[PDB]
């Protein structure tokens, strides 16, 4: 049985090729006064230094990064990695050099049998039941659009946004202040990051929603705190999300994800451009808002030629999107060969995988 | 080396293979333009080219109940077949109910919808 790991900014998502889901979600986390990982890192975190190793979805601390795998591998699936073949993913115009890094350490430190590295977006495409099409991936980090033709992305035309789910945390915290609350501290932030993903939702119409906010009480929802406190969210569970749109609201003079997926398109071959119109992929923790769907559909709509058939595909289960891909893709039949050997990288070494993982 | 693969477009006419539990399953000649509603297929049409060459349309079928296993792999063997075939095939999402005018023209009796199929290849969590 091959195994499928999915390391993200924010969550590893960990499991077995084959399965319907990931049997292990946790922190992308490595706390150090002699190690250790996710929740139990966070818990003991007054006694120790935590790091993130992958930042923006990139691979920055390698050593953190080993014990991440380890984890994984021995405390959550509980295999000896010797044993399976291991389907890692990996960021939108991820480096040559982590590429090849990946490589060499799944077959000198895990001793892997074999390996693969697949893109996450074009796993998520896959996930959808699609060869064609935008993804717009919005995890913990980093934001991505990714055009993708006949199963294979176009890097010329990829387009990265340093807006995420962590920064859309921060921002509820500080408009809850602003609103009469305080949540500032750490214990503070994973509260705030739950009313987020409880709460929060897409505006169809911002300005019209604002204007309902003011004037009634029907836009409100209580929430209980731990200490047993309810308070009461009001325009903040949409103006969290709006962000997305309007990354203004954080001080960010970037487009909104609406113009970065137009942007996108345009600058792909004519000839294809319906087709990516057509098939608006969301994929991601941070796509999860309701209403997002409806709301990319009408910014769209207002952006390109009025007869132009747009559809935004939002699966439900679009948090695991990525991994599901992965699970996919190792349990074809025809996948058995496609998968880089201990012999194929003892004989030509790291850069194989440039060759055999596009 | 898929042994499919091998047999994929060869000479002019039409080739169906079901999604069958990770796998690529060809369906018997016989049973040609009769859908199972619960299932996904690859369907690939090869026509002579004047200029000896053959021309590749791969189609992927995708029935109103069939698991997301199945949707998915369709999709992925759509993209190697293509790979295989040098890159030259046109590929085409069919879904259920919205299927195209090139494709429908394929079955001279008309394609017709049955409900079922074989169980997904996932293992539920
Ligand atoms: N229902 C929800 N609504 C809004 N946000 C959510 C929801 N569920 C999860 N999130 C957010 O999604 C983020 C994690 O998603 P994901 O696992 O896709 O990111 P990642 O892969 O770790 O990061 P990246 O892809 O940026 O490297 C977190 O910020 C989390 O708060
Ligand atoms: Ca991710
Ligand atoms: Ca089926
Ligand atoms: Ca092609």
């Amino acid at each position: 049985t091959a195994l499928v790991c999915d390391n993200g900014s924010g969550l590893v998502k960990a499991g077995f090729a084959g399965d319907d889901a990931p049997r292990a979600v946790f922190p992308s986390i490595v706390g150090r006064p002699d190690s250790y990982v996710g929740d139990e890192a966070q818990s003991k975190r007054g006694i120790l230094t935590l790091k993130y190793p992958i930042e923006h979805g990139i691979i920055t601390n390698w050593d953190d990064m080993e014990k991440i795998w380890h984890h994984t591998f021995y405390n959550e699936l509980r295999v000896a990695p010797e044993e399976h073949p291991t389907l890692l993913t990996e960021a939108p115009l991820n480096p040559k050099a982590n590429r090849e890094k990946m490589t060499q350490i799944m077959f000198e430190t895990f001793n892997v049998p074999a390996m693969y590295v697949a893109i996450q977006a074009v796993l998520s495409l896959y996930a959808s039941g699609r060869t064609t099409g935008i993804v717009l991936d919005s995890g913990d980090g980093v934001t991505h659009n990714v055009p993708i033709y006949e199963g294979y992305a176009l890097p010329h035309a990829i387009m990265r946004l340093d807006l995420a789910g962590r920064d859309l945390t921060d921002y509820l915290m500080k408009i809850l202040t602003e609103r009469g609350y305080s949540f500032v501290t750490t214990a503070e932030r994973e509260i705030v990051r739950d009313i987020k993903e409880k709460l929060c939702y897409v505006a169809l119409d911002f300005e019209n929603e604002m204007a309902t906010a003011a004037s009634s009480s029907s836009l409100e929802k209580s929430y209980e705190l731990p200490d047993g406190q309810v308070i009461t969210i009001g325009n903040e569970r949409f103006r969290c999300p709006e962000t997305l749109f309007q990354p203004s609201f954080i001080g960010m003079e970037s487009a909104g994800i609406h113009e970065t997926t137009y942007n996108s398109i345009m600058k792909c071959d004519i000839d294809i451009r319906k087709d990516l119109y057509a098939n608006n992929v969301m994929s991601g923790g941070t796509t999860m808002y309701p209403g997002i769907a409806d709301r990319m559909q009408k910014e769209i709509t207002a952006l390109a030629p009025s007869t132009m058939k747009i559809k935004i595909i939002a699966p439900p289960e679009r948090k695991y999107s990525v991994w599901i891909g992965g699970s996919i893709l190792a349990s074809l039949s025809t996948f058995q060969q496609m998968w880089i050997t201990k012999q194929e990288y003892d004989e030509a070494g790291p850069s194989i995988v440039h060759r055999k993982c596009f | 080396e898929h042994p499919e693969f091998l047999k994929a477009g060869k000479e002019p006419g039409l080739q169906i293979w079901r999604v069958e539990k990770f796998d690529l399953v060809p369906v018997p000649t016989n049973l040609y333009g009769d859908f199972f509603t619960g299932d996904a297929y690859v369907i690939l049409k090869t026509v002579q080219l004047r200029n000896g060459n053959l021309q590749y349309d791969l189609h992927y079928w995708l029935g109103n109940e069939c698991s997301q296993d199945e949707s998915g792999a369709a999709a992925i063997f759509t993209v190697q077949l293509d790979d295989y075939l040098n890159g030259r095939a046109v590929q085409h999402r069919e879904v259920q109910g919205f299927e195209s005018a090139t494709f429908l023209g394929y079955f001279k009796s008309g394609l017709k919808y049955k409900k079922g199929g074989v169980a997904s290849g996932f293992k539920h969590v």
